C-alpha cells in the first residue's frame, strides 16, 4: 500500500511569508496527490487536486507541484484563516491512502 | 446499404460500447484489490483503448480475474473490429476492381 | 459447411488448446531461472492470451529459451487465427456483395 | 491506376504525415505535465513509429489528454493504414488468380 | 504455383532474413551507447521476434537511432508478412467458395 | 531472489489484543506472499494466501494486508492456542522463499 509521509507534523511560519508542506510517496505515484485542508471542528476541504491542479472557489495563494513521489503544497503568504491541519492522499493505487497530516501554526 | 459496409459501421458503433463498458467494469473489477491500478475512469478508458488496438503499453494493467476477462472482451472486440474494416475495404476494392476490368 | 468458415472454427479451437498447453508449458520451462515471473498457471494464461492477441503489456514475459519458444508459438497461433478471420469474413462479404450485383 | 494501390500509396502518404504531426503534437500537449517523457522530438517520432505499427513497448507514453488523443490518431491511422495494405494485397491476388484460372 | 502462396512462402523466408540481420545489427548499433540492453545475440533475436509479431512487451527495446531504424524495418517486414499471409488465405477462401457455388 | 526480513523475531502479547506481524520483500511482488502458522512440533499450516484471502478452516480471527513490499499478517484478539512461529512465504520469482520467522509469545 501507498505509504505517505508528511514531513514536518507542525510547521511554524510568520504572517505574510510563503509556506511550504512535503508529502513523500514510499513509491512512485504519477502526479495522482490530492491535497485538503481541515481547521478546529471542520471537515476537510479540497485545495488542490493532482498535485498542481487548481479548484475553485480555493484562493490561488495556494498551489501544489511535483511529481513520482516528492510532492509540495504551497501557500503564498500565509494568514491567519490558513491555520489548519494539511493532509495529502494518493489514488493512484488501490486502496486510496492519507499522510498523517502537517499543521500550520502562525 | 452493403452488407460489409453495415457490419463494419456496425462493429465501429460496438467498439465504442465496449471500450465504455470495460472502462467502467474494469474500475470495478480493480478497486478492492491491493497494488490495482486501474482505479479511475478516465486513465481507465485510456487503457480500454490501448488495448483494443493491441498497442499495450503497459503503464495501466488489470491484476483481478475479472479484470483480465474485460481486457480480453476489450482486445477481441478491438481485433475483431479492425479485421471487419480491413474486410470491408478488400470487399470495396475487389469489386471495384471487377467493375474495371468489366467483370 | 463453406472451407473458411471451417477453417476459422477450427483455428479458434486451436487457439484455445494452444493457449492452455503454452501456459502449462511456460510455467515447465521457467521453473527453475531465477528471477522468472511466468511461475504459475492463472498469471500463465493471462500472459499467454495478451501474447497471443499480441498486446503484451509485458507485465509478464518469459526469460528461458524453452519459454520463448512457447511465446512465439503463442503468437503465430494468435496472428494466425486472426488472419484466418479476417480472410473468412472477407470471403463471407465477397460473396454476399457477388449475389447483390447479380454475380 | 488501380484504386486498391492508389489507396494504398495515399493510406502510406498520410500515415507519414500523422507520425510527424503526432509527434510534434505529442511534445505540445506534453511539456507542461509534471513527469512526462513524450517531451523531445527525436524520441517522440520514434514513439509515433511503435505506436502506429502497435508495438508499444512501453518505454515511452503520453499522460495528457491531449496526448493520448494524439496516441489514438497515430493508433488508428497505423491501423487503418496496414488494414488498407492487407485488402490491396488481397485485391491484387484475387485479380491474379481469376485470370489464372480464366476467369 | 499461384501467386498468393509463392508471395507467401518468400515473405516467410525474408522476415526469417530480417529477423535474422535485425538482431545482428541491433548489436551493433546499439553496443556503444550507455544503458543499452540489445547487446547480446540471443535476446536481440527474441527481441526482433516480439518487435515483428508487434507483442513488444518492452523488455528490451532499442535506445540508439540505427537501433530503432532497424526495429523499424522488423516490424514493417512482421506486418507486412502477416497482411501477406492474411491476403493469401482470404484468395484462397474465396477461390474456393467461388468453385462450390459454381462460379 | 526475493529476501523476506520478518522483524520483530520475537512478538510479546497480553490475553486478547491485536497483532501484527511484519514481512517485507526486497523488492516489489504485488500480492504474491502467503502465510504459514507452525506450532511447536507441528507441521506448518497455511494461514492467509494472496495477502490477505481467507482459507477455510481457519479461524477469523486471522487477517493479512499490503502490497508490494510491505505484508502484514494479523490477529484480532489473540489467544493461547496462537501461540506459534509464524513465517511469510513469497512466490512472484522462482524460487520460492520464506521468511526467517517471526515468534508470538502471550
Ligand atoms: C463510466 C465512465 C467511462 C468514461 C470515462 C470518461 C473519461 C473522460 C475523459 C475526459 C476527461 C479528462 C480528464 C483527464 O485528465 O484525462 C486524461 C489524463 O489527464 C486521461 O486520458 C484519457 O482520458 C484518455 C482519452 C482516450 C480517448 C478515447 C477516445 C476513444 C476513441
Ligand atoms: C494447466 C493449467 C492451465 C490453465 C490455468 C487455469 C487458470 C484458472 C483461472 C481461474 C482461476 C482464478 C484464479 C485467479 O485469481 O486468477 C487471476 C488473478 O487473480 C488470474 O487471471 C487469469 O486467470 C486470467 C484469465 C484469462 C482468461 C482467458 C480466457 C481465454 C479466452
Ligand atoms: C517536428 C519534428 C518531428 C520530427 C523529429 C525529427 C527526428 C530526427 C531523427 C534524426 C536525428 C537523430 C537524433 C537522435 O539521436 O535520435 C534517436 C535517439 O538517439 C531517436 O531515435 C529516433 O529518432 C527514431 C527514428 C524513427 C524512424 C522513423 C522512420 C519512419 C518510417
Ligand atoms: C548473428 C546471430 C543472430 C542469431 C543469434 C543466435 C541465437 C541462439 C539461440 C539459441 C541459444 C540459446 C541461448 C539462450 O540461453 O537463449 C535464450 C535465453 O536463455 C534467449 O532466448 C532466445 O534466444 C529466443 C529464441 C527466439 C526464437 C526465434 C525463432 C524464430 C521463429
Ligand atoms: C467480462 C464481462 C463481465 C465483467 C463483470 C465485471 C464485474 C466485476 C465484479 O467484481
Ligand atoms: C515450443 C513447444 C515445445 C515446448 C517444450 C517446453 C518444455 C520445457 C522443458 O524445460
Ligand atoms: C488529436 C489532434 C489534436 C491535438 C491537439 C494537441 C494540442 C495540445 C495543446 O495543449
Ligand atoms: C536499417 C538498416 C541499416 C542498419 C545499419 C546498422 C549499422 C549500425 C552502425 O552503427
Ligand atoms: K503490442
Ligand atoms: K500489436
Ligand atoms: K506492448
Ligand atoms: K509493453
Ligand atoms: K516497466
Ligand atoms: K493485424
Amino acid at each position: 500500500d501507498i505509504l505517505l509521509t508528511q514531513s514536518p507534523a507542525i510547521l511554524s511560519v510568520s504572517p505574510g511569508e510563503r509556506v511550504s508542506f512535503s508529502c513523500r510517496a514510499s513509491q512512485s505515484i504519477g502526479t495522482d496527490i490530492h491535497w485538503y485542508q481541515q481547521r478546529t471542528n471542520g471537515s476537510p476541504r479540497l485545495l488542490i487536486k493532482y498535485a498542481s491542479e487548481s479548484i475553485s472557489g480555493i484562493p490561488s495563494r495556494f498551489s501544489g507541484s511535483g511529481s513520482g513521489t516528492d510532492f509540495t503544497l504551497s501557500i503564498n503568504s500565509v494568514e491567519s484563516e490558513d491555520i489548519a491541519n494539511y493532509y495529502c492522499q494518493q489514488s493512484n493505487r488501490w486502496p486510496f491512502t492519507f499522510g498523517s497530516g502537517t499543521k500550520l501554526e502562525i | 446499404s452493403a452488407l460489409h459496409w453495415r457490419a463494419a459501421g456496425a462493429a465501429t458503433v460496438l467498439l465504442v460500447i465496449v471500450l465504455l463498458a470495460g472502462s467502467y467494469l474494469a474500475v470495478l473489477a480493480e478497486r478492492g484489490a491491493p497494488g490495482a491500478q486501474l482505479i479511475t475512469y478516465p486513465r481507465a478508458l485510456w487503457w480500454s483503448v490501448e488495448t483494443a488496438t493491441t498497442v499495450g503499453y503497459g503503464d495501466l494493467a488489470p491484476v483481478t480475474l475479472w479484470g483480465r476477462c474485460v481486457a480480453v472482451v476489450v482486445m477481441v472486440a478491438g481485433i475483431t473490429s479492425a479485421g471487419l474494416v480491413t474486410a470491408a475495404l478488400a470487399t470495396w476494392f475487389v469489386g471495384r476492381e471487377q467493375e474495371r476490368r468489366g467483370h
